[PDB]
């Protein structure tokens, strides 16, 4: 019992760390989506004022 | 884009100046060749030989 409690308990944190990595990776990828959307729309904005 | 509009204004102003500029002399040539006479010729030649 003590060995299995140690094992199953300690594996939890090894597991959760990878999900902290999941969250940071998702964070940066959606961040890239933010920036790469705003850049293209600002491009079209400048082009609109230019045509005007 | 505030600079790329200004570059276009400067450039259009320049092209307009260019066209008016060439028309000025292209017209002046026709005016001269249409409005000369030997009195006008003599005046010029005699002015310029006097500084020869």
């Amino acid at each position: 019992d003590l060995d299995l409690a140690k094992a199953s308990a300690t594996d939890q944190l090894k597991k959760a760390k990878a999900e902290a990595q999941v969250i940071i990776e998702q964070a940066n990828k959606r961040r890239s989506q933010i920036l790469d959307e705003a850049k293209a729309e600002a491009e079209q904005e400048r082009t609109k004022i230019v045509a005007q | 884009a505030q600079a790329e509009i200004e570059a276009e204004r400067k450039r259009a102003r320049e092209e307009l100046r260019k066209q008016v500029a060439i028309l000025a002399v292209a017209g002046a040539e026709k005016i001269i060749e249409r409005s000369v006479d030997e009195a006008a010729n003599s005046d010029i030649v005699d002015k310029l030989v006097a500084e020869l």
